[PDB]
């Protein structure tokens, strides 16, 4: 565990702009390094590929002993994201340590968008749609992408 | 669930007798009594003396000359109203002991009498324990007799886990990378294993741990052929153990060791302690007099002869340790609060094992010393004069440390954060130490918590008369009752230690202090105090307990790691998905039930009241709220239901039962049938996904019944149908009458088919029609059995458990899990506090050899004692200037401008500041864009902060910590300390 929380945050922010992850931006609030505004591009060859999605991220008191909090702001049709932005994410739950960092959370979310998981669902309706009616569910995800997400450059 | 009961409730068989009531005897007796037993009986006819007050906290100077056993009985009785404390009038023959189940012999009983008492107890079937303390030395001996059986060695919950694959040969592999947590030689049973039929019948299997995620069983082709699934559960099998008498053990001792680095000493002291008694025999009952070389060398000779009488104690070729035994003689008369508290907790726990049958007893001897507490003799000489008595209560501490070091203890300035269990034991140790008792010393204790009872009068400074008052105040006054020398020296505050109080606890306050001690549980307070101690370069004494486990940590400036550098990871949180739909443990159902409580009985009432009282509620909620639909649906349902009679509260609870444990489950199975296959091609309901079955309400099922009872009562509270007043021992008939006449709507799977919000708001009633209408929100009080809260959570969790075939839990176990109740027992608390007070001595001597310090860990279940050298602070180097990553920092005078700071670092240190922050606020970054950089680079730090936070400095501030990132002379990144700006 680090001796200081804001020091850790500084170290991660510098490296986020220095060595960014493609398709993802992550920038803190000047008056609160614990709140991050995030956007993720929809992965190419997926229902979401023409959209850009907004997320809030937060670091709790005991970060990095405690995983970040994440919530989608953009309305999205996904087996693992519910109406209030909450995400079931394998990295958020069981697997956390100081070794993992905001970078890894964002990579994981990006990958969840590329490869949804209705087998372990959060939005049970969308999961039913995805298992029984896959192509149609994907099409609804496309419609919602252009309907609610912002367009790419 | 509970702490320990059923077959392990033998403590209500058990009458304990304690012989000798000096400090060791009282520490033991206090711990036992607080714990709870059938009876405590004490025996010490000897008259009180001033010296006795070194560690015996229940004695005062009014008592000098009276019997110790008489003057301690009343105060020990105060501790637990459920434990009778008697005094043995006289102990004239051994058969008087037959009325007791455990007999304890402390430092006041001669070894001759210990051998006699013990032979009697062992041959009579009575458990014997003895203990002694000799300055910084100590020992204990346990003898529970011929045939003792260990039925619960560790006391911890039995490990369990889900099986993925088992072959014809053993090799049980787990599910999705999970620890079994079992050790070699453990035994396990199985359930729900498909294929291997009679492998599920309760048979045990020895476990060979071949990996952290698998283990071996053997041949299992006879039970069947594994198909899928399964759960394993550890079972602890009995272990029969034999204890040898004291006489057998004196020449053939079996040791439990107290310190890796001191293994050999145990055989030395075993002889030494014996010789001490042999010395008292020859010298008319006296011990070796202090720092006396004549008596010391007489003791060396006594031991040297005892070695030949007991060759198996040292073995072959092992020499007697003159210097060790010499120090034993020097310190024989010492009475040190830390050592006495350590052995008090340790020995009290052994007594409780002997009473209960729980845990694994000590077998059979343990020896302990803390000689590195001794100061530098150069600094503090030890001889017959410096160490001599002075007609004070501290004489038997002076006996070890000398008067000058003891005076330094008196003139120390100390800060104690927290007045809980450990805080109270700490104030007791300090009272006995006379710490902060000199004219240049003081104590500051602070705690903003109030007092409230636990179970059967726990806590030995707080009483029923004290409920509601502050912990710090009552604790300070109690220890002043124990030692008046601390009257008016305890500054008992009630402030919280954090950012919100930095003008009370400021530069001056912290810099005055000699050292800090933390007696707080939560991680936030601990990291804050730790970082203060790093900032002001103060030593910090840390401790913690978790049931029978405990630890101590020393944080030494410019020397060791801090507390935050090594703190443990917090507890796993429940994954949201498993919580919502796929529970497999009672913890999940309990957490879900708590959520439901919150929504039913607290949130809905608050929302209704806001809507009825505020005029723009609907407009505002539309403007700024993530879950608009949830809030409005809550309100509209709360107001559309409107129960007018308790009949309707019962009906509402029953309909909620149907919704949550029938319809919602049927909807879930609609989405994913029990034989539904994933896109993968495998079943959807595999692994930790247990397919539920919907419940059919049965009023004779206890959980269904109590769900209805508790929910109807709490809704009746919300809608004012019954306040805190109802004969809450209900009859099934009353509720069955209402429920059998209800029509239960059939399950409609809602696959039936801005826009929805407007319909909601159209539904809401006009508040003018609800004139004078109010909902009374519930507040979750777990420590009140009248209120139906734990009843509701238990029953709700258990019905959901019935859904997914998870085994139910009773009110007490549900209360344990739902409260996150962390155990606090008296034994471990006293012991760990004792060890902290032993490292304190090393702080007083301002020791800087890291090998002199001791971080401690204990597990009184096994029992295990272990000590370890503190970890050195990590160190680095950026431009060949090496530095201490924890403690070092940069120092800067005045409210310098940001540009001057950057330039100063380029010139003096060679650093290129890339990032700079003050607390949570980012003040400057290398990637900041031009317009941004220009407005800041020319600002003073104080104004820079005013710009970012849009709030000016409070003005009481004199110093400022700043974190930074920077590159070196090459341009590559290097690690660097923090910066202190002195205003
Ligand atoms: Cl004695
Ligand atoms: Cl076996
Ligand atoms: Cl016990
Ligand atoms: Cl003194």
């Amino acid at each position: 565990g680090m001796a200081s929380l804001p020091k850790r945050i500084i170290k991660e922010t510098e490296k986020l702009v220095s060595d960014p992850v493609p398709g993802i931006t992550a920038e803190p609030h000047d008056d609160n390094l614990r709140y991050f505004q995030v956007t993720i591009e929809g992965p190419e060859q997926s229902p979401y590929e023409d959209g850009i999605f907004e997320l809030e991220l937060y670091l709790p008191d005991d970060y990095p002993m405690e995983a970040p909090k994440v919530r989608f702001l953009t309305k999205i049709y996904h087996p693992n994201i519910d109406r209030l932005g909450r995400i079931c994410l394998d990295v958020l739950k069981t697997n956390w340590s100081p070794a993992l960092q905001i970078r890894t959370v964002l990579l994981s979310i990006q990958a969840l968008l590329a490869s949804p998981n209705p087998n372990d669902p959060l939005a049970n309706d969308v999961a039913e749609d995805w298992i029984k009616n896959e192509q149609g569910a994907k099409a609804k995800a496309r419609e919602w992408t252009k309907l609610y997400a912002k367009k790419k450059p | 669930a509970v702490l320990g009961k059923e077959a392990m409730l033998k403590m209500q068989t058990s009458n304990v007798l304690i012989l000798g009531l000096k400090g060791l005897g009282v520490e033991i007796a206090k711990n036992v009594v607080l714990a709870g037993v059938k009876s405590m009986t004490v025996f010490d006819p000897e008259p009180v003396q001033l010296a006795d007050l070194s560690t015996q906290f229940f004695l005062t100077e009014k008592d000098i000359g009276q019997k110790r056993g008489d003057v301690t009985r009343a105060k020990l009785a105060e501790l637990n109203a459920y434990v009778p404390v008697n005094v043995l009038d006289s102990l004239d023959d051994v058969t008087q002991l037959s009325q007791f189940q455990v007999v304890v012999a402390t430092d006041t009983v001669s070894l001759e009498d210990k051998v006699k008492i013990n032979e009697f107890c062992h041959s009579s079937g009575i458990r014997f324990i003895s203990s002694e303390t000799r300055g910084l030395f100590g020992n204990t001996f346990v003898d529970l007799g011929d045939e003792f059986t260990v039925l619960d060695p560790t006391g911890e919950e039995p490990r369990t886990g889900m099986v993925s694959d088992i072959e014809p040969d053993g090799t049980v592999t787990m599910l999705d990378d999970n620890r079994h947590g079992l050790e070699d030689g453990n035994f396990v049973r199985f359930s729900e294993v498909e294929g291997l039929d009679k492998l599920n019948d309760g048979t045990l299997f020895k476990v060979e741990v071949l990996g952290p995620f698998a283990f071996r069983i053997g041949s299992v082709k006879e039970y069947g052929e594994y198909k899928k699934g399964g759960i394993f559960t550890e079972v602890k099998v009995p272990r029969k153990i034999s204890f040898k008498s004291l006489k057998q053990q004196l020449s053939n001792p079996e040791f439990v060791f107290s310190d890796f680095a001191k293994f050999d000493r145990a055989a030395q002291l075993h002889l030494g302690f014996q010789a001490l008694h042999q010395f008292a025999v020859r010298h008319n009952g006296e011990l070796p007099r202090t720092m006396n070389d004549e008596d010391a060398n007489e003791l060396i000779k006594l031991v040297t002869d005892l070695s030949v009488q007991q060759p198996e104690v040292l073995g072959e070729g092992v020499d007697v340790n003159e210097d060790l035994i010499k120090e034993l003689s020097y310190q024989a008369r010492g009475d040190i609060p830390g050592v006495v508290a350590f052995f008090g907790g340790l020995v009290a726990q052994e007594v409780l094992k002997a009473c209960s049958g729980k845990f694994t007893p000590l077998k059979q001897f343990m020896y302990f010393d803390s000689l590195e507490s001794l100061p530098d003799p150069k600094n503090f000489p030890r001889n017959e004069k410096t160490t001599q008595p002075v007609n004070s209560r501290y004489d038997n501490q002076i006996a070890v440390f000398g008067l000058d070091f003891q005076k330094k203890i008196a003139n120390s300035k100390v800060f104690l954060v927290g007045s809980g269990a450990i805080g109270c034991e700490m104030l007791k140790n300090w009272a006995l130490l006379g710490l902060g008792s000199g004219s240049d010393g003081y104590i500051v204790v602070t705690d903003n918590d109030s007092i409230e009872k636990s179970n059967a009068n726990r806590q030995f400074l707080f009483r029923p008369k004290d409920v509601g008052k502050n912990k710090s105040e009552v604790a300070a006054e109690a220890v002043c009752a124990m030692n008046p020398d601390l009257k008016g020296k305890i500054n008992a505050k009630i402030d919280k230690v954090g950012p919100e109080t930095e003008e009370i606890f400021n530069d001056s306050f912290w810099e005055s202090l000699d050292f800090v001690t933390n007696a707080l549980d939560n991680v936030d307070a601990r990291t804050y105090v730790d970082r203060r101690c790093v900032f002001y370069r103060k030593p910090l004494l840390e401790s913690g307990t978790l049931g029978t486990k405990g630890n101590t940590q020393v944080i030494i400036p410019r020397l060791t790691e801090s507390y935050s550098s090594s703190r443990d990871p917090p507890e796993k949180s429940i994954p949201l998905c498993t919580l919502r739909s796929f529970p497999n443990k009672i913890d999940h159902t309990i957490a879900w039930a708590k959520s439901l409580f919150q929504g039913y009985f607290t949130d809905s009432a608050e929302n209704v009241n806001m809507y009825l009282t505020q005029p723009n509620f609907v407009e505002q909620t539309l403007k700024q709220s993530g879950d608009v639909k949830g809030v409005l649906e809550s309100i509209s349902d709360s107001l559309s239901s409107k129960p007018h009679n308790f009949e309707d509260c019962i009906k509402w609870a029953r309909l909620e039962f149907e919704k949550k444990f029938n319809h919602d489950i049927k909807q879930l199975l609609f989405n994913f049938p029990k034989d539904a296959k994933t896109s993968n091609g495998e079943p959807f309901w595999s692994g930790a996904k247990r397919a539920p079955t919907p419940l059919e309400f049965d009023i004779y099922n206890n959980d269904h019944f109590h769900f209805v009872v508790a929910g109807a009562s709490l809704r009746a509270y919300n809608y004012g149908i019954k306040s805190d007043d109802s004969n809450s021992k209900p009859n099934v008939d009353e509720y069955k009458s209402v429920i059998d006449h209800m029509i239960i709507p059939e399950f409609t799977p809602n696959a039936n088919l801005s826009d929805e919000i407007d319909q909601l708001v159209s539904s809401l009633p006009d508040p003018s029609t609800l004139a004078g209408f109010k909902l009374e929100p519930v507040d979750f009080e777990k420590d009140d059995d009248t209120n139906h809260h734990i009843e509701f959570i238990t029953a709700c969790s258990n019905c959901r458990a019935q859904n997914y075939f998870i085994e139910t839990a009773d009110r007490q176990k549900t209360k344990f899990i739902a409260g996150r109740i962390i155990p606090a027992i008296a034994t471990t608390t006293s012991l760990v506090t004792g060890l902290v007070n032993l490292e304190l001595y090393k702080l007083i001597d301002n020791k800087t050899d890291i090998e002199q310090y001791k971080n401690g860990f204990v597990n009184l279940a096994l029992p295990f004692f272990g000590f370890s050298e503190p970890i050195a602070s990590p160190k680095g180097e950026y431009n060949n200037k090496k530095y201490d990553k924890i403690w070092d920092r940069f120092d800067i005078k005045g409210d310098i401008k940001l540009s001057d700071l950057i330039e100063h670092f380029e010139k003096d240190e060679g650093l290129e500041i890339t990032m700079l922050s003050y607390g949570v606020s980012l003040l400057y970054a290398s990637f900041f864009p031009p317009k941004k950089l220009k407005e800041r680079l020319n600002l003073p730090i104080t104004q820079l902060v005013k710009l970012v936070t849009k709030k000016d400095i409070p003005a009481h501030v004199s110093t400022m910590i700043l974190e930074i990132c920077a590159d070196d002379k090459e341009g590559e990144d290097v690690e660097v300390p923090f910066i202190t700006i002195h205003l």
